[PDB]
RNA sequence: UACCUGGUUGAUCCUGCCAGUAGCAUAUGCUUGUCUCAAAGAUUAAGCCAUGCAUGUCUAAGUACGCACGGCCGGUACAGUGAAACUGCGAAUGGCUCAUUAAAUCAGUUAUGGUUCCUUUGGUCGCUCGUACUUGGAUAACUGUGGUAAUUCUAGAGCUAAUACAUGCCGACGGGCGCUGACCCCCUUCGCGGGGGGGAUGCGUGCAUUUAUCAGUGGUGACUCUAGAUAACCUCGGGCCGAUCGCACGCCGGCGGCGACGACCCAUUCGAACGUCUGCCCUAUCAACUUUCGAUGGUAGUCGCCGUGCCUACCAUGGUGACCACGGGUGACGGGGAAUCAGGGUUCGAUUCCGGAGAGGGAGCCUGAGAAACGGCUACCACAUCCAAGGAAGGCAGCAGGCGCGCAAAUU
RNA sequence: UAAAGUUGCUGCAGUUAAAAAGCUCGUAGUUGGAUCUCUCUCGGCCGAAGCGUUUACUUUGAAAAAAUUAGAGUGUUCAAAGCAGGCCGCCUGGAUACCGCAGCUAGGAAUAAUGGAAUAGGACCGCGGUUCUAUUUUGUUG
RNA sequence: CGCUACUACCGAUUGGAUGGUUUAGUGAGGCCCUCGGAUCGGCCCCGCCGGGGUGCCCUGGCGGAGCGCUGA
């Protein structure tokens, strides 16, 4: 194939988007952004499948073009936009802000957050280096790079960054006893502390976590994203709270929600 | 055209390859620049990615840098003397990377008598016309005279560059490739390269 | 050992052997300094690349290559080229239908440093990807261990 | 490329003998005492019947 | 549902095949009331194609002197709607088909510390000591003369635009920093001499580029990494350092808020391209193959976006094989998968998802970030259209549709 | 395709039904008899470091497209399907398993290969030497 | 041995037809290099000159010529 490309099969669509097979050939295929296709979520599907506030594409394309939605702050009038991990979404002229959190079973939660919480996100370290006359810069997941860091910010630590002004206010360093949350594999949107990383030089960093609950799971480096300092989140989790009940316990569950119901 | 594919060569085996796909556009290769002594004639390469390549076919000044000294200076290509690849290279005067050539001696000679106020490279006539009378004893305080006679203790150079700087020419590697950034630079030759290649010059002929 | 066996001058690249030198410090010659680099992966450097005198610039210790990627361990069955040998990897491949194995090799040409000398046909090898350094050579060998009968 | 679904079952399957006293009289018998249409409709409901038994059987070897 | 039954004998028990039995796919025959899904010119011919359609695109924001409309006022340069044309972007996706292709493709796993990357996103964009209250020449649309049998052919003439082509400042700007060192001062030393300062005048200066040298902010398992210092260079077929548009309008005589375009470089996204490891059907009535025209490796280079015999020169004689090399065949595109199946297996996978290849057969290119592109171009080979005989124009393995081939497949 | 245990790995046959080379040697291949019951340093008792010869094997963990398959929920009027739906603005899904081989990972040490001293070309303790070398010296300089 | 049919072989014929590989020679077309220079400009020079200062040159706008100098 000569040259990128520029569609994107339905059934070829990364899974967690949870799009049906009969609505048509074709998915949103995101425009490209701070965020990796296959690990974000699309304006037009969260706007409509997610949030009904439109049935077909076109009514999305009309709420972009009146300038309603902002992605961290910014005006975005692109539909295929990818929204990824920790990006604030909010819409002032109905009132509410919604931060983009993997839920246990690794999908885009509508997850609904206070207009203080919306002031700030939270954004890994991707990689740290000097240029132009010795001036220190940072690169986070979310592509963007900020000069004159703090010099005890090192690779994989989180920075908590005002939206309104870009800069860094504080940052948890990687360690062991701060609580995480998997952003890929088979863990992802799960929440733990992180109980011990082991090394492999030349090949893939293995992070032990534990959950509340006392479950361990394993992942790799890349996959893990320091939510809060200690056992104390700096964000608001969804709903579930980070842990993945077992199916037993999920059946157990919805049927105590049933008989409870009526 | 010119192709630089893997594919149509036989394998580690020995058994021919059969081919399947056609000569793809980014396996393309181009006709070399045998870069030349004369005039300067560089011509532009768009190449992959929009960017541009400079294929110099005629050349006569290169940027050449004194190790020892850590003098660099732009200086006049006289002549190619060696090539370690071919010798029809040499035999055609063609300007490749790793060649060794002939450059003027000038500016690296101007810079020593500005800098060590010492003669460098003169014949025992003694002519010395002025403002190099000037440039080589001239008349300065205490202080400007003691630093300069401090310099002078240590500004002896090897025999075949004074040799060289004799005959007004020196031997030079060129560091640079011309048929691709159109630039012919390099080093002065001196200590144990310089005595290899004048051996292998000498042996040449 | 001469050095220079070839129609160019063989040097280190990193390595500035033509310093100024007084006559007060010209006891002899200045002992040529040596650039050597310690590749990862809790691999030693040999003594004889630190205190050798050949160039090479395909030796993982003393030339331009990177080790990464994989690191593999072979049989050296050939050394018949110059400063490449041809290693020998056995294994069994596995049958499901008979739940049975079957021993395949394959041979390899791997670039061996003048770093290791008295390589002698039967040792262990252990050696690691780089880039390509000819068109059938991938591999660089790191590490060298005896038969195991050796004298 | 279509937005259609191509998954598609057969609900019975046909027994290996064709003719044969002691089957065709037994699924007579449940087709005259249910009213069934035909043998196809018998041979639904054997298939049922028999995936079940096969998941069955298949979780009975696990472990309890 | 882990299954058998008929047939050799005068009769018996075996071996053993033939036949029966069930499913699944293609075709075909007879038959057919309702309703929901739904495959469909793959097989033979990657054979040939009439006709029509399948890729175009304008916002408040690049260029409007078409009255083509419409003014409001009529000198208010330009109201607005706006065909056309210039400019920009896309046309490299999608769709089709399966001819080629046998460690190739492809799959899983790794690498780029060996490269390129339009766009989106973030950073950077007075860091450089050297007409601007705005520069120049065209050209199209348009108006007029045309030529040819003929095309999405174009020529001559008359105007006129730019975010098309070019050209080119001011300012920040005071300096700082390297070098230079006329001179001047202090100090010691009788003194000499030594030590320490201030300095006029000259050259250079930022980020990209090319080379050489020096020291050792941040990083890696590992850089010859990142940053720093120095001497220079910096392509006339030139590198960045805004001569651009819109909307609100303001304050104190100059300063300004939102945007939109553009831009070197870095990062990011989308990739792509080479590599690593393991894995493929039949065939020995293919047992040795490659190497004189690169086969395997070394040194230096050329070319390439880069690592590499990729190519060249000089060297060495290597490299693969009964663990099946090399050669041949395939009714072979590879997978995810499909049919059948107690357990193990056998067979199928042209076919809607992923990857590859091709656009009648080869080959060569332009433009572009990205084609060796064919609903782009240039040739040759095979077919074939119009012709006034001078010439011109081709490519349905896109959607319909026709011919042909066939056992075999739908509406211009 | 099953029937075909008539291709036989599971799992067939070779005295007479088709079938063991005329006989022996012999390279590759395949197979191969008993036997052997973690610590010294670093950082805050642990975290670190090796290396126990290396594995094969076994168990775990990670990474592994979706569709399809298995399978959870859900009265499409039922069903093949679909990923929907339920209650009087709320409530709730869009699970899970499986994914050879090869490649990563951490436990086990039966089985099976492989080695560790027999010219002592041995282990451990101390010794002594030989050589080169990094820094201590040391407000500072020196 | 005789009667009929089918299949297959050897095939004299020095078989053809189709295809595919090469030796040698020729070689379209593109691309690169070295030239080439039909034309189109700009500077200059004058006849021509608008005005500034003042006849007085610093810039408009022409025609003529210069293998003048250069660019495309
Ligand atoms: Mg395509
Ligand atoms: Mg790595
Ligand atoms: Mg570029
Ligand atoms: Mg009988
Ligand atoms: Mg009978
Ligand atoms: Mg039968
Ligand atoms: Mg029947
Ligand atoms: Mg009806
Ligand atoms: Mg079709
Ligand atoms: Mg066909
Ligand atoms: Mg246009
Ligand atoms: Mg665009
Ligand atoms: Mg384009
Ligand atoms: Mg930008
Ligand atoms: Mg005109
Ligand atoms: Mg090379
Ligand atoms: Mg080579
Ligand atoms: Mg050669
Ligand atoms: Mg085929
Ligand atoms: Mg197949
Ligand atoms: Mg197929
Ligand atoms: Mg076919
Ligand atoms: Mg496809
Ligand atoms: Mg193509
Ligand atoms: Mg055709
Ligand atoms: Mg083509
Ligand atoms: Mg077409
Ligand atoms: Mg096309
Ligand atoms: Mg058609
Ligand atoms: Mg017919
Ligand atoms: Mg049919
Ligand atoms: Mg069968
Ligand atoms: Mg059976
Ligand atoms: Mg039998
Ligand atoms: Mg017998
Ligand atoms: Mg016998
Ligand atoms: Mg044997
Ligand atoms: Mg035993
Ligand atoms: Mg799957
Ligand atoms: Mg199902
Ligand atoms: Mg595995
Ligand atoms: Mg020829
Ligand atoms: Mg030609």
């Amino acid at each position: 194939a000569r040259g990128p490309k520029k569609h994107l099969k339905r059934v070829a669509a990364p899974k967690h988007w949870m799009l049906d097979k009969l609505t048509g050939v074709f998915a949103p295929r995101p425009s490209t952004g701070p965020h990796k296709l296959r690990e974000c979520l699309p304006l037009i599907i969260f706007l409509r499948n997610r949030l009904k506030y439109a049935l077909t594409g076109d009514e999305v394309k009309k709420i972009c073009m009146q300038r309603f939605i902002k992605i961290d702050g910014k005006v975005r009038t692109d539909i295929t936009y990818p929204a990824g991990f920790m990006d604030v979404i909010s819409i002032d002229k109905t009132g509410e802000n919604f931060r983009l959190i993997y839920d246990t079973k690794g999908r885009f939660a509508v997850h609904r957050i206070t207009p203080e919480e919306a002031k700030y996100k939270l954004c890994k370290v991707r990689k740290i280096f000097v240029g132009t006359k010795g001036i220190p810069h940072l690169v986070t997941h979310d592509a963007r790079t900020i000069r004159y860091p703090d010099p005890l910010i090192k690779v994989n630590d989180t920075i908590q960054i005002d939206l309104e002004t870009g800069k860094i206010t504080d940052f948890i360093k990687f360690d062991t006893g701060n609580l995480c949350m998997v952003t890929g594999g088979a863990n992802l949107g799960r929440i733990g502390v992180i109980t011990n990383r082991e090394r492999h030089p030349g090949s893939f960093d293995v992070v032990h976590v534990k959950d509340a609950n006392g479950n361990s799971f394993a992942t790799r480096l890349s996959n893990i994203f320091v939510i809060g300092k200690g056992n104390k989140p700096w964000i608001s989790l969804p709903r579930g709270k980070g842990i993945r009940l077992t199916i037993a316990e999920e059946r157990d569950k919805r049927l105590a929600a049933k008989q409870s119901s009526g | 055209g010119i192709s630089r594919d893997n594919w149509h060569k036989r394998r580690k085996t020995g058994g021919k390859r059969k081919p399947y796909h056609k000569k793809r556009k980014y396996e393309l290769g181009r006709p070399a620049a045998n870069t030349k002594i004369g005039p300067r004639r560089i011509h532009t390469v768009r190449v992959r990615g929009g960017n541009k390549k400079y294929r110099a076919l005629r050349l006569d000044v290169g940027n050449f840098s004194w190790g020892s000294e850590c003098c660099t200076r732009k200086t006049r290509i006289i002549d190619v003397v060696y090539n370690a690849s071919n010798n029809e290279l040499v035999r055609t005067k063609t300007l490749v990377k790793n060649c060794i050539v002939l450059i003027d001696s000038t500016p690296y000679r101007q810079w020593y008598e500005s800098h060590y106020a010492l003669p460098l490279g003169r014949k025992k006539g003694a002519k010395l016309t002025p403002e190099e009378e000037e440039i080589l004893n001239k008349k300065r305080s205490k202080k400007i005279q003691k630093k300069y006679d401090e310099r002078k203790k240590n500004a002896k150079i090897s025999s075949l560059l004074e040799e060289q700087f004799q005959q007004g020419k020196l031997l030079a590697c060129i560091a640079s490739r011309p048929g691709q950034c159109g630039r012919a630079d390099g080093y002065v030759l001196e200590g144990k390269e310089l005595e290899f290649y004048l051996r292998k010059i000498k042996a040449r002929k | 050992a001469d050095i220079q066996t070839e129609r160019a001058y063989q040097k280190q690249p990193t390595i500035f052997q033509n310093k100024k030198r007084v006559l007060l410090g010209e006891t002899g010659k200045e002992k040529l300094p040596r650039y050597y680099k310690n590749i990862g992966l809790g691999f030693k450097t040999p003594k004889e690349a630190i205190e050798g005198t050949y160039i090479d610039k395909k030796c993982p210790f003393t030339g331009n290559v990177s080790i990464r990627g994989r690191i593999l361990s072979g049989v050296v069955t050939k050394m018949k080229m110059q400063r490449t040998i041809v290693i020998r990897r056995d294994y069994l491949h596995y049958i499901r239908k008979y739940n049975r194995f079957e021993k395949r090799h394959k041979n390899m040409s791997v670039h061996l440093s003048p770093c290791f000398r008295d390589v002698q046909i039967g040792d262990i090898v252990t050696v690691g990807e780089c880039r390509p350094l000819s068109k059938t050579v991938r591999f660089n060998v790191l590490k060298v261990t005896k038969a195991a009968g050796t004298k | 490329p279509v937005a259609r679904s191509w998954v598609c079952r057969k609900t019975y399957v046909t027994p290996r003998r064709p003719f044969e006293k002691s089957r065709l009289d037994q699924e007579l018998k449940l087709i005259g005492e249910y009213g069934l249409r035909n043998k196809r409709e018998v041979w639904r409901v054997k298939f049922t019947l028999a995936k079940i038994r096969k998941a069955a059987r298949e979780l009975l070897t696990l472990d309890e």
